[PDB]
RNA sequence: GAUAGCUGGUUGUCCAAGAUAGAAUCUUAGUUCAACUUUAAAUUUGCCCACAGAACCAAAUCCCCUUGUAAAUUUAACUGU
RNA sequence: AAAUUUCGGUUGGGGCGACCUCGGAGCAGAACCCAACCUCCGAGCAGUACAUGCUAAGACUUCACCAGUCAAAGCGAACCU
């Protein structure tokens, strides 16, 4: 009905869509979705990884050897993470781990080489 | 109740029978007795019983403690700080359920102030209202919101839910008029134009990460797309739904009424709205 | 100590969920919140918050 | 900046009656029994304590 | 102090105590330890590092600045962008 | 005796110390940690502004 | 109606609690802080405590469980010393 | 030559003489504590690096405040009296 001087008509001659404004993976439904709290909520996330189909061969290799601890009993890659008060935000950073871990499949320590070394040279004993 | 029953005897409660609460009509303590005299409660000989000592925060002479701590500048310019009152999203839902505040249209500032939702005053450097991220879970609303500021998170909260966010700016003056609409009209003035945000929030309103009434409207649906893959949540499509043509209106600037336009002039007696005419008039208001 | 052989045991000759743990220390100590710390930071107030978050009351 | 108590400003009827329920209702919470300070004139009630959200929750499942 | 004013008669806060002093909704007055910016070539690290920290104020002290301001000072805070905002509020305390 | 003189550095423009230094000596050039590199790099003084 | 660290005075009945280490101050005839004292309130430990523990160039003192007790910490006030 | 102002404090009464900030020895002998016109010894600094860098749990604290003192860790280099 009205229509100012810097309307968005005359802004952007271009885009002058009216209905154009609200017009366009990981998929939600094969992850599993749950929250307990235990003061901060907890967003927790579940999948099956051998039948991710989302997912490259080699890339479902690479998670499955590198992230091992988080693998369940029945083959599903549980992880979780609380950091927040909200849930959205532990449901975002869950989201960012998994996009990481898939990013980084697709491309403190000395004590332990030092007692592996050490093994190592005590295994001489052969006959 | 007993208490009628209790009435129902004793004579009249004329003006005699009056007394105040036991405890609240201090006996005033005058000085004028045995212990209340002699030296009043004043003390000893000096400036106490003579009621003469030095400005508050002396200390004798020496350089008193609010002026050994050095300056800084904490408050310099409190004076042009901007200033939002904080509004709760388990504050919107709340009253959504109580009724006030009906999501069948545009949450504006007017209706907000309406149904007192979240008392703001026009003075103390207030231009608008911010948003918070409280009810971030449990909120179902559903309704195109329009508030000054505004988070990723709960931008995406309220999207995922059907709604449309958007941010605008309230001048000093049409921030007051926009508070209390009835004593701007009862005044006798023209609706005035709102003027553009300063080059502080040109940027911050010309981006549609925000969702800003000065950003491309193209970036609308990639911006949304984005929050959703970063919180997940599919994208309810709102061209399909039943309150589109509601839900479109983004209210063009330089307008400070949703409804009227300015330099229409309102009348209280005799519900009645003058038209701007005269050329030059139309061309300084709307060109 | 740990090692893959000891998970492939539990999950094949006794056929239940294996514990995990993770060696926790105790909490800080944190004093009792005096009213007026006079002469302790800023940081005095960070040390009792949950957490960091802006939290509002109501408006 | 000690003291911190509930007020129900808000009862009609026998305030006896509701002090001895709130007083039965909250004595399993702390053992001992909760300083109550009912006033027939205002019909008002005070317990010494934050009880709010305990007390809401009971006056709902009460269902008033 | 001037507890009556001249022009509308009412009271008036010194300046000095809000350039020299920061407000709070908690009921604590912020300041800054003296000697900050003065002689930091004698001063041992440890010395100008705790100088450089806020300090609180005392009982006494912050009820004499609170004397020496009026309620217009005592309003919230609730600016669009400043590191104070997260102690305005004071939680957690059981006297 | 000791003048007190700023301490310029190359690397990482703004950022700067004083030192102490006899008033019977070359100038000083010695290494000192900067907080924007964080790393070590030679310093020059400059100005003096101090006689004690 | 000037000011004045200074002299003088500051109106009826009765009940209760009610004596201070010191520092700064163009300051020791005056002021502030600290300390003593008063009011309403939330908390639990307050004092004599017993083995022991506490330095190279005499009467003593600190912590101190059971034991007598019911006193002590804090919050918000403010005059008085 | 006109116009405003002051003539700081201790002094076993006031001036004179001397002093005005801080550390130690006895008074103050065994946690702290206390007086100097009581008797003494010293200082407004002195020598090498410039990680004498950036952060931060908890404490002591000259009898108050302003002012001062120690510090697990965290990042960065090591293989002060
Ligand atoms: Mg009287
Ligand atoms: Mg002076
Ligand atoms: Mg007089
Ligand atoms: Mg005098
Ligand atoms: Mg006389
Ligand atoms: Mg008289
Ligand atoms: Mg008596
Ligand atoms: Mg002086
Ligand atoms: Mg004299
Ligand atoms: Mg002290
Ligand atoms: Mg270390």
């Amino acid at each position: 009905e009205f229509k100012s001087i810097y309307s968005l008509d005359k802004l952007y001659p271009e885009s002058q869509g009216s209905d154009t404004a609200w017009r366009v993976d990981i998929p939600l439904d094969r992850l599993t979705i749950s929250y307990c709290r235990s003061v901060n909520s907890k967003a927790e996330v579940r999948f099956h990884l051998a039948t991710a189909e989302w997912i490259a061969e080699p890339v479902r290799q690479k998670i499955a050897i590198t992230h091992k601890n988080k693998i369940n009993r029945l083959g599903e890659l549980i992880l979780t993470s609380e950091s927040s008060r909200y849930q959205f935000r532990n449901l975002a950073d869950c989201l960012q781990k998994i996009r990481d871990m898939i990013t980084e499949a697709s491309q403190k320590l000395h004590r332990i080489r030092i007692e592996n070394m050490n093994r190592e040279r005590l295994r001489q004993k052969r006959i | 109740a007993r208490a009628l029953d209790l009435l129902r005897g004793l004579p009249r409660v004329s003006l005699a029978n009056l007394k105040p609460n036991p405890g609240s009509k201090k006996p005033e303590r005058r000085p004028r007795g045995r212990r209340r005299g002699r030296k009043c409660g004043r003390g000893h000989k000096g400036e106490r019983q003579r009621g003469t000592r030095p400005r508050l925060g002396f200390e004798g002479g020496q350089t008193p403690f609010y002026i050994r701590i050095p300056k800084y500048g904490f408050n310099e310019g409190h004076s042009f700080r901007r200033q939002y009152k904080p509004l709760s999203l388990n504050r919107l839902q709340y009253l959504i359920d109580l009724g006030r505040v009906d999501p069948s249209q545009p949450i504006d500032l007017t209706q907000l102030v309406n149904g007192r939702g979240v008392t703001i005053q026009p003075l103390k450097r207030d231009y608008g209202v911010q948003l918070v991220e409280e009810g971030a879970d449990t909120f179902t609303a559903k309704v195109n919101i329009e508030v000054q500021l505004a988070s990723e998170l709960a931008i995406a909260a309220i999207e995922k839910n059907g709604g449309v966010v958007t941010t605008a700016f309230y001048d000093p003056r049409s921030l007051d008029i926009v508070c209390k609409p009835v004593p701007f009209f009862l005044r006798g003035q023209p609706i005035p134009k709102r003027m553009l945000p300063p080059e502080e929030l040109v940027p911050y309103y010309t981006d549609a990460k925000n969702r800003g009434y000065l950003a491309d409207p193209a970036k609308f649906p990639e911006a949304r797309l984005e929050l959703a893959r970063k919180y997940g949540y599919i994208l309810p499509d709102i061209t399909k739904d039943e309150l589109f043509k509601m839900l479109c209106t983004r209210k063009d600037p330089r307008q400070i009424f949703f409804g009227l336009a300015p330099g229409w002039v309102v009348n209280m007696a005799d519900k009645k709205i003058l038209k701007p005419t005269d050329e030059n008039l139309l061309k300084y208001y709307t060109s | 100590r740990w090692d893959d052989s000891v998970t492939y045991i539990f999950h094949q000759l006794l056929d239940m969920r294996e514990p995990v743990f993770e060696f926790v220390r105790p909490p800080p100590y944190h004093p009792k919140q005096k009213r007026f710390p006079h002469r302790q930071p800023l940081r005095y107030l960070d040390r009792y918050r949950d957490s960091h978050e802006p939290t509002y009351g109501i408006y | 900046g000690n003291r911190q108590m509930t007020v129900i400003r808000k009862v009609e009827g026998d305030i006896w009656a509701l002090q001895k329920d709130v007083e039965d209702f909250l004595s399993p919470l702390l053992g001992k029994t909760p300083v109550t300070q009912v006033n027939e004139v205002t019909g008002t009630l005070r317990i010494k304590g934050y009880f709010d959200q305990e007390l809401k929750a009971w006056l709902l499942e009460k269902g008033f | 102090l001037t507890y009556f004013s001249a022009r509308k008669g009412k009271r008036k806060t010194v300046k000095a105590v809000i350039d020299r002093f920061l407000r709070l909704h908690c009921g604590l007055w912020v300041r800054r330890k003296a000697g900050y910016k003065k002689k930091l070539w004698k001063k041992t690290p440890a010395r100008k590092k705790r100088l450089r920290e806020f300090v609180f104020c005392n009982k006494t002290q912050s009820k004499l600045l609170d004397k020496m301001t009026t309620s217009f000072w005592k309003r919230r805070n609730w600016y669009v962008d400043d590191p104070y905002q997260k102690y305005h509020d004071r939680t957690n305390l059981k006297v | 005796k000791n003048i007190l003189v700023r301490m310029v550095s190359e690397a990482g423009t703004g950022f700067c110390f004083n030192t102490k230094r006899n008033r019977l000596r070359e100038k000083l050039t010695l290494l000192h940690y900067d907080p924007v590199v964080k790393q070590r790099v030679l310093f020059v003084e400059k100005k003096k502004i101090r006689s004690l």
